[PDB]
């Protein structure tokens, strides 16, 4: 009767963005990256690799509502860095650390199965 | 009805082990014994076979509506 | 400022599970490895059913949703489909759906077990698990002389996040620091509780000695497969597909960067 | 048009004609049941 | 199929409305990848005083571990809740039915150990 489709979580609406940047006013070199389409599985890792950059005052996230489909990471850079520049280091650290994670596994598993 | 296919907690196949279960249990297995044999040790699978009631059995009591 | 360098150590890998741990690796990326297990590793499994004749005792939706969750071996396929939001063709095709057909009849005096071995597909690689080539065959209903069952089902490629029947595990066990060194539990009375399979620590003592300094580090794994994928299938598909959904954003990022 | 039902006591496929009585021919039991239709009804297996 | 709404009841009056459905991997799991198929608030235990859900919790945690039915008949001196931690602990648990439980969310240890274990739920 009121039950959304279970795709509604994982696909874009028609005319979605799936990322939208805004500038936080309260204070200076702040974004607001609100991400459609994406939970705690994306949110929790960029933030979390947003915290090891020094140059990142401030990587946070939330889901606001679990039933919309959305998440907002809010970052706050040094002056001399950029939120945006923030986020996709962090995204490219991430890719990097799982392509690595993802060879020595197969490494791992071609040991395991071999001897 | 019928034993379901998937444990409801982890999603563990249980829908091949109700048949197995119940001639283990005629073997003289403990019920225990029985669902360590089917290789259920996370007690959400032993839940899942160890309070299923066979109501299709009773089901199948009655003709069908075509011969 | 940059990448984790994890290390990983499989402790143990059958057909039915795989023990690993990742060492050297930030817990958020340990927990979102865990969630894309469950959440975000595609496989194959019904998600269409026709009913053709069914005189059986579970009326119709009961038949669909157990084919639903059968498994089907998804190793090599799942990566060739497509999804059926993405393929060019109309409801169906074989290049992002796999036809099933089931055709039982009791005719005989003993109840007959409609089982997955029952279900034949048009594509030898996508079959039920159990039908694979011990353990049993899944049961999807008991039919009574004069009943039957006749029905034609599609397979299609998702994942758990859109329906639990394409989730590929049996369980994922996920754990870190079994010693509670870095006390993010606290336990009241620490001799109350079992040790892990994990610890090092003698019988005497109940937990590790506070760790100021600590972070979660080894996350130990033993992820389950329900039989669809290999469970190594799951983990590096889980790798893949995580790597995938950053590229997308990355790529979503940089047109929203310069757009600006 | 022939609108076949079957029996509830014999499981008689027999054929009933509007503005008939409802009794089936083989063994005039009085209660009848329509069969399947033959339109395609789908199922999501969820 | 239930939805947020439907009432759900244990058989210690303990009634309550789904309030939402997380999916596997957002909730809470213990060590062996288990999730609880309900949560329910720890405030409804106190006031009502339904130590019979505690009990049959953790009887039925041992239940399910030992292969057995558990005997809850009211007035039984040979099953009290000492018998039935003891038994528990032989199955490599919190003798008292609690668990670490992880964060869905972030993987994250929760700090308060849970009281998790098999109760029988209706649909009303
Ligand atoms: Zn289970
Ligand atoms: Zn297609
Ligand atoms: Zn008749």
């Amino acid at each position: 009767m009121n039950a959304p489709p279970a795709f509604e979580s994982f696909l874009l609406f028609e005319g979605e963005k799936k990322i939208t940047i805004n500038k936080d006013t309260k204070v200076p070199n702040a974004c607001l990256f609100t991400i459609n389409k994406e939970d705690h599985t994306l949110g929790n890792i960029i933030k979390s690799q947003l915290l090891k950059d020094p140059q990142v005052l401030f990587a946070g996230y939330k889901v606001p509502h679990p039933l919309e489909h959305k998440i907002i990471i809010r970052v706050q850079t040094t002056p001399d860095y950029s939120p945006q520049e923030a986020f996709t280091n962090a995204i490219t650290d991430l890719i990097s650390e799982l392509s690595l994670l993802e060879e020595r596994f197969r490494v791992a598993i071609k040991d395991k199965q071999e001897g | 009805m019928i034993i379901p296919v998937r444990c409801f907690t982890c999603g563990k196949i249980v829908g091949n082990k109700w048949e197995a279960y119940l001639g283990l249990l005629q073997a003289e297995y403990t019920e225990g014994d029985a669902l360590d044999a089917l290789g259920l040790k996370r007690y959400c699978c032993r839940r899942m076979l160890l309070a299923h009631v066979d109501l299709i059995e009773k089901l199948l009591n009655y003709a069908p509506l075509e011969k | 400022p940059y990448a984790n360098q994890p290390t990983v150590r499989i402790t143990e890998l059958t057909d039915e599970n795989v023990k690993f741990i990742i060492e050297n690796t930030d817990l958020a990326v340990a927990n979102s490895i865990r969630r894309v297990f469950i959440a975000e590793v595609p496989i194959i499994a019904i998600d269409w059913v026709q009913i053709d004749a069914n005189s059986s005792v579970l009326h119709d939706e009961f038949i669909a949703h157990r084919l639903g969750l059968i498994p089907l071996t998804s190793d090599d396929i799942v990566d060739k489909l497509q999804y059926s939001r993405d393929c060019t063709c109309e409801e169906f095709c074989p290049e992002c759906s796999v036809e099933f057909t089931l055709d039982v009849r009791c005719n005989e005096d003993q109840t007959r077990h409609v089982t997955s071995r029952d279900l034949i597909s048009n594509s030898p690689r996508v079959i039920p698990v159990t039908s694979r080539n011990e353990q049993d065959d899944i049961l999807i209903v008991k039919l009574r002389k004069g009943q039957e069952l006749r029905l034609r089902a599609y397979a299609k490629k998702g994942f758990g996040k859109e329906h639990a029947k394409w989730n590929p595990t049996a369980g994922v066990a996920f754990e870190y620091d079994p010693d509670n060194a870095l006390r993010h539990t606290v336990y009241p009375k620490p001799e109350e509780w079992p040790k892990s399979e994990y610890s090092e620590l003698d019988e005497d003592e109940s937990q590790a000695p506070y760790d100021p300094n600590g972070k979660p580090e080894r996350f130990y794994y033993n992820v389950e497969s329900c039989g669809s994928l290999r469970p190594e299938t799951i983990v590096l598909s889980a790798l893949s597909g995580l790597k995938k959904k950053l590229s997308d954003l990355q790529t979503q990022l940089s047109h929203e960067i310069q757009s600006d | 048009q022939p609108m076949i039902y079957i029996c509830g006591e014999c499981h008689t496929e027999n054929e009933i004609k509007s503005r008939d009585p409802i009794r089936c021919r083989e063994c005039g039991y009085r209660i009848m049941y329509k069969k399947r239709t033959k339109r395609l009804v789908v199922f999501d297996a969820r | 199929i239930p939805q947020i709404g439907d009432k759900f009841a244990s058989r210690h009056g303990q009634k309550g409305t789904c309030g939402i459905q997380y999916r596997q991997e957002d909730m809470p799991f213990t060590c062996e990848g288990i999730t609880p198929d309900i949560i329910i608030n720890p405030h409804a235990i106190p006031s009502r005083m339904t130590i019979g859900h505690l009990i049959e919790c953790l009887q039925g945690k041992v239940s399910a571990n030992k292969g057995e039915i558990g005997d809850a008949t009211p007035f039984n001196d040979a099953v009290n809740v000492q018998k039935i931690s003891n038994l528990l602990s032989d199955y490599g648990y919190h003798l008292r039915g609690n668990e670490v439980l992880y964060n869905g969310f972030t993987g994250r240890k929760i700090t308060s150990q849970i009281f998790i274990g098999p109760t029988y739920y209706q649909r009303l």
